[PDB]
RNA sequence: GGAUAGUGGCCUACCAUGGUUUCAACGGGUAACGGGGAAUAAGGGUUCGAUUCCGGAGAGGGAGCCUGAGAAACGGCUACCACAUCCAAGGAAGGCAGCAGGCGCGCAAAUUACCCAAUCCUAAUUCAGGGAGGUAGUGACAAUAAAUAACGAUACAGGGUCUUGUAAUUGGAAUGAGUACAAUGUAAAUACCUUAACGAGGAACAAUUGGAGGGCAAGUCUGGUGCCAGCAGCC
């Protein structure tokens, strides 16, 4: 009736085929090689960090990544919180322009915005 | 900017002792904010919050 | 832009309250690594260690606010003392803005008078609300030391050695300025 | 290089959380039983999750098996000492039925309010909650007791607990003081 | 070579070598 | 004593948090009082 | 504190160690607690006792407080009262004085240190003596 | 036949040409120690399992050996390779994937603590030893229960003669977070349980983290800023 076969004596056609039909998904190959994380923008890693090369459009950034060289735009939340990042800092990016700016220094955005600590400089 | 465990704000025309460099000296700063990137807006005292431009003289 | 041949001494200045015992630290740190007592200590005093360092103390005068900037920013090392029963002061506070804005050192916490406490439950609350200011003020998981006693004008002799040994194997980092 | 003890989670946070309707309801929930938060309601839930899954398991067996014989007993058994089922309602499709309110009702902040001596359910949770419970002789200050229904009539305050006599608390040794030294000269 | 941040600590230490080595 | 003595603005470090009510540190009585004024929604539109 | 009640549980007679072992529980309604020593005294004179052959040692107040329950037990011909007790609940009844000693660290330290030499060491202390002193 | 504790191509001399495989031999990869187990499911599956127990292997990498019932042992020995300590320059000595602890980036994370009291192990052995193990200290791993308030009187707003809210209004009760004689606890302690006394009106004994048209909840709320060859012209 369908494609598969149905016999008793028949699972190892069964297994033969779905073994060799599963490299056919993308999920499947991209898992097994390893090779899965080099469409995010980050790499395999969650948070990047990045030198901040220029002031921009005017919240945002324009901040040069440290492990691959090139340059993003970097998202700075409570705007007043622009004037933290200098020229050439040191800061952690996560995706929100698709970045965003949430570790300057090693210290966090939210412990200056609500004036928890200070930047060492 | 007005450092936030300071009490009290700053005023215009009133020395400030500032270390700068090598250098500690006190000098007269004046505390501007901008009129929307158009001029140069004269501030009398320091904002609670916010940062605010400052120009004095100095090395 | 440090040398290899013959590096410099690194500077170890020693930040505290008037009256929280900073002179008998640098007493006890010297006689431990020299094996020799010293009294009426004045001005930065260099000090040999291992084979290669050599460290120079150096007290701050606590009540003046000039020279204590001058000192953060020189000091590529800070001892910086707490008294353990009173708290956290003023000129600790300020000190540690100085430093952070100035350029951050390598900042060692070592909290003193902690003989005056007369029960361990206040002693290790009071022990980690100290720790966690620390924290709070400095990275997170910042180590600090706590001293017992002043029985003979000196520390105990395992803190001063654990004191010793962190700072004979600890390397610094290169500040802008 | 020990036994490893034993720890389960007792709650579970829903999938769809603030959904109006289940919102309102445990809220409801909370406001008539004086509730400190949501995870009293998801807790209970829990439990007669647990309870529903372990009806609906024995009700899939045949009749008679020893094994729902004995797991249906012990089940009716606890739930009717602790006072969830009726003593008329000893059938697993009774149990099939319960509902968190017979649960919430059972407590010992409800216990004690529906017995007088609180007249409220929140003056209740902080009579319990400052140590003032006596269940038997033993001073209970737990607000989720779960009375069991042979234990129902023995609560009452504590030889401690100044509303059971003995020495008055701090506040009127306070006011004494106050109204000897001030007042009294 | 690997890192960005490596060939530019890389890059300071050769010129280094070679300002200690014709010093 | 001439200590100069701590802050508290300085050292609990609670800045630019937004002034909450009292009510909001007991889960309880603010659940108390949103179940009471449904019950007074409820008893005036079920009249 | 107005009255204390002692009541001795669960005791069974042991032979082997010549003692008799009981859950001890005490109803104090008003004061603090047990005052163990007060406690064994009394327990001493419940059965025919002779006070320092009476060791109570497990103790926990229960919730609410009032009700102490603890585990105790009593010999006979205090001798033996010493013999099977072990040595910090002697201490801790005054039968026994605390030995001193130095800590683990200071014991381990002379035990290594003595590990390095072979016999009396008195030959190599005349040695270096002799070598060092010219 | 040798060797083995012993079987055996384990090895040796001789003699045959055999042995495996499309039911996948063989080679390659594995960020592959295996199992008990863990998670997600209604079931089938899918994924994880270095890690409290059982088995195996290793002690920086090869190789060899002594002793002993038992080791190809590394807190035993010998040599080679790579690191690396001491000095009087001839020589000696080394192995934290044991417990602490340090380095490995200039961006960071437990105590170089106490004790054999418990559980057991070892010996010539009731007694000594045990960083095995236990105790306490330490970043909210995960998990359980639970404080931060309860009852009133007065004036307005109500539902409208009995039921509630608001208040820089007020009255007395109750209690633990902490402090602390004592006692318990414990090898000695810390802590818990108990408790004489102190300890609450701004309960200052001062709860947080986010979000708001939606989705799967809560704004047809307010002010300010950049620009306009759009109307008026400095509102
Ligand atoms: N109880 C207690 N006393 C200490 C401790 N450390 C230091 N002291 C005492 O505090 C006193 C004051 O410290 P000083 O020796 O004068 O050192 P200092 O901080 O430089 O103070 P000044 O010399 O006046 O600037 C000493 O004499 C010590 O006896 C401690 O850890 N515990
Ligand atoms: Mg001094």
């Amino acid at each position: 009736g369908k494609g598969k076969p149905r016999g008793l004596n028949s699972a190892r056609k069964l297994r033969v085929h779905r073994r060799n039909n599963r490299w056919a998904e993308n999920n499947y190959k991209k898992r097994l090689l390893g090779t899965a994380f080099k469409s995010s923008p980050f790499g395999g890693s969650s948070h990047a960090k990045g030198i901040v090369l220029e002031k921009l459009i005017r919240k945002c950034v324009r901040v040069q990544l440290i492990k691959n060289g090139k340059k993003v735009t970097a998202f700075v939340p409570n705007d007043g919180c622009l004037n933290f990042v200098d020229e050439n800092d040191e800061v952690l990016l996560a995706g929100f322009v698709r970045f965003k700016v949430v570790k300057v220094s090693g210290v966090s955005l939210l412990a200056l915005w609500k004036e928890k600590k200070e930047k060492p400089r | 900017r007005r450092h936030r465990w300071h009490k009290k704000i700053l005023k215009t025309n009133d020395p400030l002792v500032l270390s700068l460099g090598w250098r500690r000296f006190q000098t007269l700063p004046i505390y501007t904010t901008t009129d929307s990137r158009t001029r140069t807006r004269m501030l009398k005292y320091t904002p609670e919050h916010t940062y605010c431009n400052a120009a004095f003289y100095g090395p | 832009r440090t040398p290899e041949d013959d590096p410099p001494p690194f500077i170890v200045a020693v930040v505290g309250p008037p009256g929280t015992g900073k002179t008998t630290l640098i007493r006890s740190l010297v006689r431990r690594m020299t094996k020799s007592t010293l009294n009426d200590i004045q001005g930065p005093i260099t000090v040999v260690s291992g084979k290669h360092r050599r460290l120079t103390f150096l007290e701050c005068p606590a009540d003046d606010l000039n020279a204590m900037i001058d000192i953060a920013k020189i000091a590529d090392l800070v001892l910086l003392l707490i008294d353990g029963n009173f708290g956290f002061e003023m000129e600790t506070m300020e000190f540690l803005n100085i430093a952070q804005h100035h350029g951050m050192p390598r900042v060692l916490g070592v909290a003193t008078h902690l003989d005056l406490f007369k029960s361990q439950s206040t002693l290790r609350a009071s022990k980690k609300r100290l720790k966690h200011r620390f924290w709070t003020e400095v990275y997170q998981g910042a180590k600090l030391f706590y001293l017992s006693g002043v029985i003979n004008g000196r520390y105990p002799d395992r803190e001063i050695l654990n004191l010793s040994r962190f700072i004979s194997v600890m390397k610094f980092r290169p500040l802008k300025w | 290089p020990r036994a490893p003890r034993t720890y389960s989670k007792t709650y579970s946070t829903p999938k769809r959380p603030y959904e109006s309707s289940r919102l309102d309801a445990e809220l409801k929930l909370a406001g008539e039983f004086g509730l400190k938060n949501k995870k009293e309601i998801y807790r209970i839930s829990f439990q007669l999750s647990k309870i529903r899954r372990a009806a609906r398991d024995l009700l899939t067996r045949d009749e008679k098996d020893p094994k729902r014989l004995f797991e249906g007993n012990a089940l009716i058994r606890r739930l009717v000492r602790v006072g969830v089922l009726s003593e008329d309602k000893k059938k697993l499709d009774y149990v099939l039925a319960l509902k968190v309110e017979d649960f919430l009702e059972r407590r010992l902040q409800t216990q004690v309010y529906k017995l007088g001596l609180a007249k409220s359910v929140h003056h209740a949770r902080v009579l319990i909650t400052q140590r003032h419970i006596a269940v038997g002789k033993q001073i209970v200050n737990i607000p989720s007791f779960m009375v069991r229904l042979d234990s129902e009539k023995h609560i009452d305050f504590a030889p401690t607990s100044p509303f059971g006599g003995a020495r008055p608390g701090r506040v009127a040794r306070r006011n004494a003081a106050r109204k000897a030294e001030a007042s009294g000269e | 070579y690997d890192t960005w941040y490596e060939l530019q600590k890389a890059k300071i230490s050769k010129q280094l070598e070679i300002n200690n080595i014709e010093y | 004593d001439g200590k100069r003595a701590i802050n508290y603005q300085i050292l609990k470090n609670k800045g630019l948090t937004p002034k909450r009510n009292k009510d909001n540190r007991n889960s309880r009585v603010k659940k108390r009082k949103k179940y009471q004024k449904a019950q007074k929604k409820l008893k005036s539109v079920r009249a | 504190s107005d009255a204390v009640t002692i009541r001795t549980r669960k005791v069974i007679s042991n032979p082997l160690l010549a003692r008799k072992q009981f859950v001890v529980d005490v109803l104090h309604p008003n004061r603090a607690n047990v005052s163990k020593d007060e406690l064994r005294e009394k327990l001493a004179e419940v059965y025919k006792a002779e006070k320092d052959a009476v060791s109570v040692f497990g103790f926990r107040t229960q919730f609410g407080g009032g009700k102490s329950v603890g585990f105790g037990l009593v010999y006979n011909s205090v001798a033996e009262a010493k013999k099977f007790e072990p040595t910090y609940r002697l201490v801790r009844y005054g039968l026994a004085e605390k030995v001193e000693k130095a800590s683990r660290q200071q014991r381990k330290q002379k035990k290594n240190r003595d590990k390095k030499i072979f016999g009396t060491g008195k030959r190599l202390a005349k040695k270096v003596a002799r070598r060092n002193a010219d």
